[PDB]
RNA sequence: GCUGAAAGCAUCUAAGCACGAAACUUGCCCCGAGAUGAGUUCUCCCUGACCCUUUAAGGGUCCUGAAGGAACGUUGAAGAC
RNA sequence: GAUGUCGGCUCAUCACAUCCUGGGGCUGAAGUAGGUCCCAAGGGUAUGGCUGUUCGCCAUUUAAAGUGGUACGCGAGCUGG
RNA sequence: GUGAAGAGGGAAACAACCCAGACCGCCAGCUAAGGUCCCAAAGUCAUGGUUAAGUGGGAAACGAUGUGGGAAGGCCCAGACAGCCGAGUCGGCCUGCGCGGAAGAU
């Protein structure tokens, strides 16, 4: 549940949900999938923030 | 019409074409020679 | 804490219209069972509905590859015996064109009371009017 | 290929016009028009017609070649036009010519009636000869068939129509 | 074409002069009155529905009764339809003889048939009786097999078992018109048509 | 079978056009809106006062009882009931 | 610590490697009548003498008297040679 | 070697095949075989080729100008092949993927 929650969320702000693991960890956030899924839900401009820092690092 | 898995020229006048896809031989002299593969 | 569940009674859904001419059919399914469901949302869950309505025009003009507008078999049985029937795609085009869309985009939800559920929000048609104005739809491009 | 490299020569007396695939040629003998494939672009150069491959299929020369055998049979059709004969063999067999009607008598317990398409025109110099004109030539071979199609010539005598330049061969019983 | 609407009266001969006795049917029928008329625009086809005969008031209920007055027409027993086809008018009010089947040569006809009850498969699908004697045990009128072993281990679906027969409506085709009498409003046909002495017939011009 | 190249000729086929069977889809007869996607058309009937409360598709009291239906009786060429 | 096994009667349903009727190509196909192969499963497709027979032989009919699967279909449906 | 006396994941379903040996709890993370359009978790990923048969998603001897690659030949501007004048044309060899051969009982 919480991996199709988070694919959602990603693919709004345009990128899809192995991508955006990939550039998390190649920048080293160790935020799990249960949080990430809440934030997902309860606050969009913090994923939105995360979701560039993701992009940057695969940049 | 003369229907058989193999099929072949005969004679000088016989020719072979490709119709639908089915191969048939089609001959201007003999009415016999007239072939079809199935 | 516990993970977040949508709930029937507040859940909100909006009103979309499409266009068929010319786009190949299973690859226009997809996506429409895919907004029916509900996949595109970040509050998607399982056992409730949280999809779209839509709307579908001129259904009369959709495209297939290949050898298939010839060569496409529908089949079904009537219940007695030897009653096995059977029709093409241009056939089925010429006498019931909505029904080429409804059998595929049915094939692709889930089997249950939730996916017949699901199925109630489709509506198409064969030309390019309805009388849906009243619920305001917006375009969508697929 | 070769048959798509030779030019079409349009004489003295005779209209072209061209609009993306259609085309319409028009002389004194009437009035002709085609659509041709996707796959063939024709050009006017100053007295003669040009036909060459689209780039992006793989069939363009053979599509080519079709188009310039059409448009030459369509400037010639205008300008002179074509004919065929038919020819009736057997005892008690004939044919009659009325405003656009042919009768036929050739054995059977009913007469035969064939009406022509519009833009063919026949004539019976002879009980026994049948003439067509026309400028459309797949037209004209089509009626023609349908014509032969009503008795064929058999192969122990000879009897039937056929057509005038037409060897039919016969064997012995 | 429309049709009319009529009952059964019963049946009798006519003799002619070369010395033929034809067997006829006689049909009643009255004047058919038109109460409404249905077109593409407000109903979505075309046809018109009428009434004959007679009803008692205090058997009229008050839907019925403003049916009626709409019309502007005297109550009947019923009310039935009949399409219409390109280039036939008719208005609201109007009245349709039995002279309308002057010049027509073969009818069809349709009723209600008399009523059976229940049937056994003797009567009802003409089966055969097996032996009366050689040392059958209570088996004489009954069915026999109605089935195969374990492939497929069921029963076919439209299997022909005893059940209700008749009382129910029937067509009969083709029928020579023999007379068309219209100062008795009668209608005499040859031979014979489905019901009993007194049942509502539909009379139409034969379709084949 | 017609016209026609790839393959300067020929060729029913690759682009185009025409015929062709008791098999297929209709045309004939019967059922059919529980078709939960539960459709359409015509006609008819009902036009009063109050109270409480947790305030709502809320509960109750007095006055009122239409269109129509069901029940009972005499019964049918309708019927096991 | 039980799945009744031949033949007959009643009642059937499917396949196509087609017996009849329908449409075709070749013939050492003049006509009438035949031979061989391709397409087609809509409907149709005997009564008696002998024998427990299924088969088979014989008598007289028919457009024709198809070939197979279904616990060698069918005994909580009948018979018992 | 496994089952017997062995649970978990894959092969639609499927003791004996492939991965892997369950002391108890967790709404944490990495991988194996096998996978990433929707039923159904994850690439409608990137770059260069082949196939037109729904081949892929059942079968042989044998038959044919389907069409992709390779190494060598005979004739030809001193005029080749075809038909009735001007650039190509003939037939063998090895190899990739497709085509016919292909008829059954709710």
């Amino acid at each position: 549940l919480w991996i199709a929650r988070i694919n959602a969320a990603a693919r709004q702000n345009g990128i899809s949900y192995s991508k955006f693991i990939n550039g998390l960890k190649k920048a080293s956030v160790e935020i799990d999938r249960k949080i990430l899924a809440d934030i997902a839900v309860f606050d969009k401009v913090a994923f939105t923030a995360l979701v560039e820092k993701a992009k940057a690092a695969l940049a | 019409m003369k229907v058989r898995a193999s099929v072949k020229k005969l004679c000088r006048n016989c020719k072979i074409v490709k119709r639908d896809g089915v191969i048939r031989v089609i001959c201007s002299a003999e009415p016999k020679h007239k072939q079809r593969q199935g | 804490m516990k993970t977040f569940t949508a709930k029937p009674e507040t859940v909100k859904r909006d009103w979309y219209v499409v266009d068929a001419t010319g786009k190949t059919l299973g690859r226009l399914a997809t996506e429409l069972a895919r907004r029916l469901r509900g996949k595109h949302k970040a509050e998607y869950t399982p056992h409730v509905d949280t999809g779209d309505y839509i709307i579908v025009l001129n259904a009369d003009k959709v495209a297939v590859t290949g050898n298939k507008r010839t060569d496409k078999v529908y089949y079904h049985h009537t219940g007695h015996i030897g009653g096995i029937k059977q029709a093409t795609f241009e056939e089925m085009i010429a006498r019931r064109p909505e029904r080429v869309i409804e059998i595929a985009v049915k094939g692709m939800l889930p089997k249950g009371p939730l996916g017949r559920a699901m199925f109630r929000k489709l509506k198409v048609y064969a030309g390019n009017e309805h009388n849906h104005a009243a619920q305001q739809p917006q375009v969508l491009d697929i | 290929s070769r048959v798509a490299k030779a030019p079409v020569v349009v004489p003295a007396g005779v209209d072209v016009k061209i609009n993306g695939q259609v085309i319409t040629i028009k002389g004194k003998n009437g009035e002709l028009t085609r659509t041709l494939n996707d796959a063939v672009e024709v050009k006017h150069a100053d007295n003669t017609l040009t036909f060459g491959p689209r780039d992006g299929y793989a069939d363009g020369w053979a599509q080519a070649g079709t188009a310039r055998a059409l448009l030459n049979s369509m400037v010639i059709g205008v300008t002179e036009g074509f004919t065929k004969k038919l020819q009736l063999v057997g005892v008690g067999y004939r044919a009659a010519v009325k405003g656009n009607v042919i009768n036929l008598s050739l054995g059977f317990s009913h007469p035969v009636d064939h009406q022509l398409p519009a833009g063919i025109t026949a004539e019976c110099p002879t009980q026994t000869e049948i003439v067509l004109k026309g400028a459309d030539k797949q037209v004209i071979g089509q009626v023609a068939a349908d014509l032969r199609a009503y008795r064929r010539p058999e192969p122990y005598k000879g009897k039937g129509v056929r057509y005038a330049d037409e060897v039919v061969r016969t064997k012995e019983a | 074409m429309i049709g009319l609407v009529g009952k059964k009266v019963g049946m009798t001969r006519i003799f002619t002069e070369d010395g033929v006795s034809i067997p006829v049917t006689v049909i009643e029928v009255e004047a058919n009155r038109v109460t409404q008329v249905k077109d593409l625009a407000n109903d979505g086809y075309r046809a018109i529905q009428v009434t004959t005969g007679a009803k008692k008031a205090n058997r009229v209920t008050k839907p019925e009764a403003g049916h009626f007055a709409k019309a502007g027409v005297e109550a009947g027993r019923g009310l039935w339809e009949f399409r219409l086809a390109e280039g036939e008018e008719f208005t609201v009010g109007q009245s349709i003889s039995v002279e309308l089947f002057a010049d027509v040569k073969k009818v069809d006809v349709t009723g209600t048939s008399k009523g059976k009850g229940f049937a056994g498969t003797v009567k009802r699908w003409n089966f055969r009786t097996q032996d009366a004697t050689h040392g059958n045990s209570l088996s004489h009128r009954v069915p026999g097999s109605i089935g195969q072993n374990q492939t497929p281990g069921k029963v076919f679906k439209g299997k022909k078992m005893a059940g209700q027969m008749g009382n129910e409506r029937v067509t009969v085709q083709s029928l020579d018109v023999v007379r068309v009498d219209a100062e008795r409003n009668l209608l005499l046909v040859k031979g014979a048509v489905p019901g009993a002495t007194g049942s509502d017939l539909i009379v139409k011009p034969a379709v084949k």
